[PDB]
């Protein structure tokens, strides 16, 4: 059973390392997209 | 030209501000332009039946009104293409999108507008001349096989005001302009015709010219005629492939149309995969069958409107070429699946069901379907003629004949090529039942047969009598063992076997037997029947007393003759010409007559 | 006579289908008995007792085929038809109920 | 993305059984998903079934009890039901709604697909070729499953149709003369069987290649309708976008059909034949036909729908409408079960129309087709001799009849009878076949060509 | 025999363990994003721009003859300006005269990062136009790209159609 | 604790009766007790649903029943099972549900029968022909099923080890008898194998002296499981020994047949047919087991002296 827990920890560490590489860039895109509102009237409005 | 969606109750969409709409008109519903039709109308509101999924359609969505009802686009590029049941090119959708799916709301023109076609005017027409409906004003050169004749659309006429000069034109240009009562009409190479409307002809003629399929059985005993209608059972083990391939490969028709109605995906794949690989010799060159074929493909999960409309889309394409003077042969892969689609729509519309749950009008729809086939005199001054044949298959659930769809079909078609599975299990092909199959064109073709072949008619009469007697003797043989049995009956039994073995049976995977020309078919039967008569006489004239001839004596006496009769199917028409084959068959006639003579 | 005269029902369908299967199985088993008797009969040709057994067995088999099964099949087809007829009148009533409900709703507007 | 703030309505015109009728709804969509919040803080899901002007009618997934017309709020998402799909969801267990029930996280999506999807363009459909062995001899050496066909298992109620389906999940795989997955969906399954599938799949190590959907008998009946749509939506992602072969098993389509009839009643549609919707035909085809091979890709989807025959009548619309649009049938019997034979599959009424393409040199073994044809004839004859034995007795049989009787007894005991935990590959199944065929002398094996006999018959 | 079953349970649970850890990473990122949006609303001019946009989008989606804007009390001065501008812009775009009021008696919970809610006249239709709700909406709809950006593309996925 | 509701009560209470019953059942389930809930009829519940569905003018499904009938039955039937209860004590209780589908006929197309069959794990169908013959309890033995075999196999193998293989053989014999009965009715036993004659006669022994019991007698008011398996064990043991004797001496001089066995050890069949009468509680468990052991020893010696 030790080999399975050992591999699991290594996979989590890998995920942690990968997401760190661009963590701020991914957050930056999300923050930018949410901040840009882009209001729009429903396309079926007819007046 | 736009209205608005008022509401959705499922596959049914209610429109508002749609006063200017006709029943069974076409609409493109929503921002995805979903295909549907208007059925019920009330005030400025309309009830739309949408063929495809309505998920995502909103109240207030636009609906674009299309003036034409469900119609087929007819023009150059129709040949070699595979279409949906509502005339959507599947080979372009899969190639213009790089997808494997048919897009929801896909809008691909039936005939591409990026092809520069080679168009030659008739060279007989001039500006100021009079043209009427059905007239041909130029021909498009598509391929080596089928010339695509450009006809003036029906219900149009007038004086010609412009003729395009010879050159390369696409399907969006203007080729001919004509004026009627001051109104100028600009015509391209593509015409539109409502799919439920019958294209007019000058007159409907009797069908007298045989449909020369490549099989000895399903021809000699059960003739079909150009313009006639038949039915073919469709069961897994019936071997229907033989008819489909034989009809499309070697038939004397000009244009083949294969119509799917709503089959299993893997079955549609087999048809779509096999057909492009079929070839036939034409002018000494081997050409792809797809150069003179068109195919409509519909699987069981296609929109029910398309599966129901597929059968009418096919025949509309068939008539289109019929009006060109071509002989067209259309096969409906399964008219039972069509009837299933039709019943589904009746259910969807909450219509009162009739016999076995089918719509009350089932019979009327089938009757008007087959009535559209036949030999006709075409419209237009060229005084050309053509025909449409239908060889639609039936596949009722359970294989029974009680289903209203098969019962109605059999009361309409004049030929029934009843197939069987037992014969397939015995490896006997084509798998023709014989006792169930019939043809009602035997009289209609009597004039042709008398004029060109003379002896065919008494031969087919004797052939059926011999085969039927073999069946009638079955009980006697079972209870006797051919012991207490007349020698004349032994002739019938053994000769009937010879017929079943070396005539009605045909092996299409052999290069010599791929196609049996009619003159060879009647040659083979003539010698077998001539032998039958000689054997009957040999026994009957000597059966009184003292010295009589028996079947065992005949077999021992002229065993070489029985071998020569069996060997006749091996006369390969590709290497042994018509004169050589007849010459060899004449020699068998002499060998036989002398062999029996030595017995008296 | 022409039918076993069982009132149309889904229960009748189940009984008739089981009865038909039984009759068909009996036909085949008795046919095998006849074939076995016929082979022994022909081999011998305690002889006349075989001729009586064959005629009696064949007569029973023929009756199943010409009298009993045709009658079961006519009964089953009758049952199926009448049941579809009952479905239709239920369809009619339900359709009118749905239309009457819509009519009432329109009146309320 | 939409990036449009959601609208939440408190305007309710009324509630009628499973339906809630809303008012003043802005540009509602059909099939739009909404979420309800009841006065007790309870959240519930539903889907819009009708939009007549501003009067949107939503069906609530859970029960409608407790819903009022004054305080209950309805939040609209602005979109339809789209399932998050990924490769990672393989090895997970989900409920009918697509939510995890295996104590794992919510799926981290690679994409979102409309679960209704689109029809596969027939022009790019490839005829089925290679075989997917199941591990069960009765359906590998007799009626194999081609890599691309759709062949249903018809069973009566009470027969072990779920145990066989579970065995297929544990044993099925490629012939092997890493790219094979199974998507298994149970509709209307009771709690005891749901445990059976979940525990049996986990314990035997198969879960790594199985995506399991469980829709329980007491779960919302509308969720039972999307369940097979989610299973196929996953299958389409895995098969066609990730270049692998997916076996899809749809268990208890009869329970689906019953849930579908309930949806029709909710729409106040007039029932069709035997109470079922008039569109049952196209609805089943919509699910079934989302399978097969496609040009230019190495993936494939096969299906083994499993259907309970009401009153054991194959004529019933459910097996009839299914079989009418599928390619052959496996057909599980009752007599074999009462005789304590497992699996209880009757080879005489079964058929796989694509077997001709599934098997043969380069796919399984040269003699596959010949062994199948000879075994079928021998079993059918053995049954015929057994029927004769019951009439004439043992002493009235000849030597050939005794060989057919011996074959029948050993065929069922050795070839058909297997056990739930013995995995018989296609090559062992054929070798077992030959062990049965070598009962007969060469001259009685009429359906096997002499060339095949000379190579395989001895030893 | 039992050893094989035990290994199956260990491997299956190990798979869930790493998947849960990955889901926590996504959750932690979303929580960090919320804190960063909290930092944004601590601004003045940048936050006022967000409010100008948010109010307009709310009004355009609701399309009612009367509207009430509800906000955090401390944000009223900025919302007041946002509505005063949104009104003449709304009227030009929609050609409908809508009476837009701000709720001065009820306010949003102070724990919300920011944003507004828009109610119709009878308080029966509301627009979920708060800042936190918008972030969840965008983060989920864009999530497939977040997965790839953080953890890599799916090496076994060959066709994106 | 019963819940009483008669056919002349209001339809709404007729519908709610089932919900009230199961609510009480779950309440005690959460106490750690094993609860057994008996329904009188679920067709009466379905009837209440049909009546109300009509009164509400909602669209019906098959035979007038609501399309959601199956959903209501699943809701009731799935509220059962062995559970781990809520609460600190970690107690574990159970609810068993025994439904009751009143048969308009033997056609399971009946909407209530069909929906029930798709849900319930055990179905004890009652044969009409056995009822007409006054064979009680009336159980078809061919159309019934129980899906808990594998669940109980651990129990049976843990405590008894003999039941599972006896159960398998018992089912084989009953099914073999039905197939032999079909031909015997046609050919009159003209040709039977010696084993086939044994199956028919042992199967009658089983049907009359094992599967048939008078539940109003002291001896058969309740037959404890150890006795049920005891009776079956001896009858099958007889089967195997009788089958071995006739097949072992087959194709030889001293051929043994069933007629020879009955004449040689006829008192064995008398004892076997009498086993139902040992009367538990009046008589002791230890003695009844010892008495059944004596029958097995006598049979074994009887075949030894026959062979």
């Amino acid at each position: 059973s030790a080999e399975v827990e050992q591999a699991t920890r290594r996979q989590v560490q890998g995920m942690q390392s990968s997401q760190q590489r661009n963590r701020e860039r991914v957050l930056t895109q999300l923050l930018g997209m949410v901040c840009d509102v882009r209001p729009q009237v429903h396309p079926n409005y007819r007046i | 030209t736009f209205g608005y969606v008022h509401g959705v109750s499922g596959p049914v969409v209610t429109a508002c501000d749609m006063a200017g709409a006709a029943m069974y008109e076409l609409v493109r519903v929503g921002h995805s332009e979903l295909v549907g039709e208007i059925i019920r109308l009330e005030g400025d509101m309309a009830t739309i039946q949408v063929y495809e999924e309505t998920s995502g359609v909103s109240v207030g969505d636009p609906v674009l009104r299309t003036g034409k009802p469900l119609s087929v686009e007819l023009g150059p590029g129709i040949m070699g293409a595979i279409f949906d049941g509502i005339q959507r090119p599947l080979s372009d959708i899969s190639s213009q999108t790089q997808s494997i799916y048919i897009p929801r709301g896909v809008n691909v023109s039936a005939l591409s507008r990026d092809i520069k076609w080679e168009f030659i005017p008739s060279k007989n027409l001039r500006v100021g001349s009079h043209i009427t409906g059905g007239d041909i004003y130029g021909i498009v050169n598509e391929n080596s096989l089928i010339k695509h004749k450009i006809m003036l659309p029906p219900r149009s006429r007038g004086s010609v005001t412009y003729i395009a000069p010879p050159g390369n034109y696409d399907a969006s240009d203007v080729v001919l302009e004509l004026e009627f009562e001051g109104v100028k009409e600009k015509l391209s190479m593509v015409q539109v015709w409502p799919v439920r409307q019958v294209r007019p002809v000058t007159e409907k003629l009797p069908a007298n010219h045989p449909l020369l399929t490549g099989q000895r059985v399903l021809d000699a005993l059960f003739p079909c005629v150009q313009g006639g209608t038949t039915a073919i059972p469709g069961a897994f083990g019936c071997g229907k492939t033989v008819i489909s391939q034989s009809l499309s490969k070697y038939s004397n028709s000009d244009v083949i149309i294969y119509v799917g109605c709503g089959e299993r995906g893997n079955e549609m794949s087999e048809v779509l995969r096999d057909f492009p690989e079929l070839t036939m010799e034409v002018d000494g060159k081997v050409e792809s069958i797809m150069k003179r074929t068109a195919l409509v493909a519909n699987t069981s999960n296609m929109p029910v409107a398309a599966r129901e409309a597929s059968i009418y889309t096919g025949i509309t394409l068939s008539e289109y070429f019929r009006d060109m003077g071509y002989h067209v042969s259309m096969m409906a892969d399964s008219t039972s699946r069509w009837a299933e689609a039709l019943r589904e729509i009746s259910g969807r519309l909450a219509e009162m069901p009739a016999d076995s749950g089918y719509p009350a009008y089932l019979g009327a729809r089938l009757a008007s379907f087959y009535e559209r086939a036949g030999r006709v005199k075409c419209l237009g001054n060229p005084e050309r003629e053509g025909s449409v044949s239908i060889v639609g298959a039936v596949s009722p659930p359970g294989g029974d004949f009680s289903d209203p769809v098969t019962s109605a079909t059999l009361g309409i078609v004049q030929v029934f090529w009843g197939l069987d599975k037992k014969l397939a299990q015995r490896k006997h092909f084509p798998s023709v039942n014989w006792l169930i199959s019939y043809s009602k064109y035997m009289r209609a073709l009597d004039e042709y047969y008398d004029k060109h072949f003379t002896e065919f008619v008494p031969l087919r009469t004797k052939a059926k009598e011999i085969l039927q007697e073999e069946e009638d003797l079955a009980e006697i043989v079972q209870l006797v063992g051919k012991a207490s049995l007349a020698e004349t009956d032994k002739i019938t039994l053994e000769v009937a076997k010879l017929i079943k073995d070396d005539f009605l049976q045909q092996n299409g995977y052999t290069p010599y037997d791929r196609f049996c020309p009619f003159y060879k078919t009647v040659g083979m039967l003539s010698n077998m029947i001539s032998f039958y008569d000689m054997a009957r006489r040999a026994v009957e004239t000597t059966a009184q007393s003292d010295n009589k001839i028996t079947w065992s004596i005949i077999r021992e006496h002229m065993g070489e003759i029985l071998y020569k009769l069996s060997s006749m199917k091996f006369k390969d028409p590709v290497k042994d010409g018509e004169a050589k084959i007849k010459a060899d068959y004449a020699q068998l006639l002499e060998d036989m007559q002398n062999a029996f003579r030595s017995l008296e | 006579k022409d039918r076993i005269e069982i009132f149309p029902s889904r229960m009748a369908q189940t009984i008739m289908k089981a009865r038909l299967k039984g009759a068909q199985t009996g036909r085949n088993l008795l046919k095998k008995k006849s074939d076995a008797l016929t082979l022994r009969f022909r081999q011998i040709l305690s002889f006349v007792t075989l001729d009586e057994a064959i005629k009696i067995t064949n007569r029973r088999v023929n009756a199943i085929e010409h009298v009993i099964i045709p009658r079961i099949e006519r009964t089953l087809a009758y049952i199926i038809t009448e049941l579809d007829e009952r479905e239709r009148e239920e369809f009619y009533r339900l359709k009118k109920i749905q239309e009457k409900k819509k009519i009432i709703k329109e009146k309320s507007e | 993305y939409l990036s449009q703030p959601r609208l939440t309505y408190k305007t309710v015109s009324g509630v009628n059984g499973p339906l809630v009728i809303l008012d003043h709804v802005k540009f509602p969509r059909y099939a739009e998903i909404v979420h309800l919040t009841l006065p007790d803080g309870t959240k519930r899901s539903g889907q819009v079934l009708e939009v007549s002007g501003s009067k949107a009618v939503v069906q609530v997934f859970e029960g409608t009890s407790g819903i009022d017309a004054k305080k209950t709020s309805c939040e609209f998402t602005g979109d339809i039901l789209r399932t998050p799909v990924s490769e990672d969801m393989l090895g997970r267990v989900f409920n009918g709604s697509g939510k995890p029930i295996d104590r794992g996280p919510v799926v981290l999506a690679e994409d979102f697909l409309d679960i209704m999807g689109q029809p596969i363009n027939p022009q790019c459909r490839i005829y089925p070729e290679e075989m997917i062995q199941t591990g069960i001899s009765a359906i590998d050496g007799m009626n194999s499953i081609a890599r691309g066909q759709k062949i249903p298992i018809f069973s009566a109620a009470g027969l072990p149709h779920n145990e066989i389906a579970a065995q297929i999940c544990r044993q099925a795989g490629l012939v092997k003369k890493e790219n094979f997955a199974i998507v298994f969906a149970a509709m209307g399954v009771n709690m005891e069987t749901a445990r059976f599938f979940k525990s049996d799949f986990e314990e035997n190590g198969s879960m790594d290649n199985v995506c399991l959907f469980l829709n329980l008998a007491n779960d919302p009946t509308i969720e039972r309708i999307i369940t097979p749509r989610l299973a196929l939506t996953t299958a389409e992602f895995l098969a066609y976008q990730c270049e692998k072969h997916v076996l899809v098993i749809l268990t208890d389509m009869s329970s689906y059909a019953e849930a579908l009839r309930e949806v029709s009643a909710a729409r106040e549609e007039v029932p069709g034949r035997r109470g079922f919707p008039g569109y049952m035909y196209t609805d089943l085809a919509t699910i079934y036909e989302r399978a097969g091979r496609v040009e230019g890709r190495n993936g494939s989807i096969t299906q083994i729908p499993i259907l309970t025959m009401p009153n054991d009548d194959i004529t019933h619309p459910i097996p009839d409408l299914t079989g009418y649009i599928t390619e052959g049938q496996i057909y599980v019997d009752r007599q074999l079960h009462n005789r304590q034979i497992y699996p209880p599959i009757n080879v005489l009424p079964s058929l796989s129309r694509l077997m001709k393409s599934a098997i043969g040199e380069g796919m399984t073994r040269k003699d596959h087709a010949d062994v199948s044809n000879q075994l079928y004839a021998c079993y059918a004859i053995g049954k015929d001799v057994q029927a004769m034995k019951a009439v004439v007795g043992e002493e009235a049989l000849t030597s050939d009849d005794l060989l057919y009787l011996e074959f029948l007894q050993k065929f069922e005991k050795n070839f058909i009878t297997q056990g739930p935990y013995e995995n018989r590959t296609v090559y062992e199944t054929l070798d077992i076949g030959w062990q049965l065929l070598r009962i007969f002398p060469k001259e009685m094996l009429k359906r096997i060509p002499q060339s095949t006999l000379s190579e395989f018959y001895p030893r | 025999q039992q050893k094989k079953i035990q290994m199956s349970n260990l491997m299956n649970q190990a798979r869930l363990k790493v998947l849960r850890a990955r889901d926590d990473l996504i959750t932690d990122l979303l929580n960090e994003a919320k804190q960063r949006l909290s930092k944004v609303v601590k601004d003045t001019t940048r936050y006022q721009v967000l409010l100008d946009g948010l109010v307009l989008q709310g009004l355009y989606q609701l399309l009612e003859p009367r509207m009430i804007v509800r906000c955090r009390k401390q944000d009223f001065p900025l919302v007041k300006a946002a509505v005063q501008k949104a009104i003449p812009m709304y009227k030009i775009a929609t050609k409908k005269d809508v009476d837009v009021q701000i709720d001065l008696e009820a306010y949003l919970p102070e724990d919300i990062a920011g944003g507004v809610e828009i109610y119709n006249g009878d308080r029966k239709i509301k627009v979920s136009n708060t800042l936190e709700s918008r972030l969840d909406l965008i983060a989920q709809q864009m999530m497939p790209e977040v997965r790839g950006a953080l953890f890599g593309a799916n090496a076994n996925r060959k066709f994106l159609d």
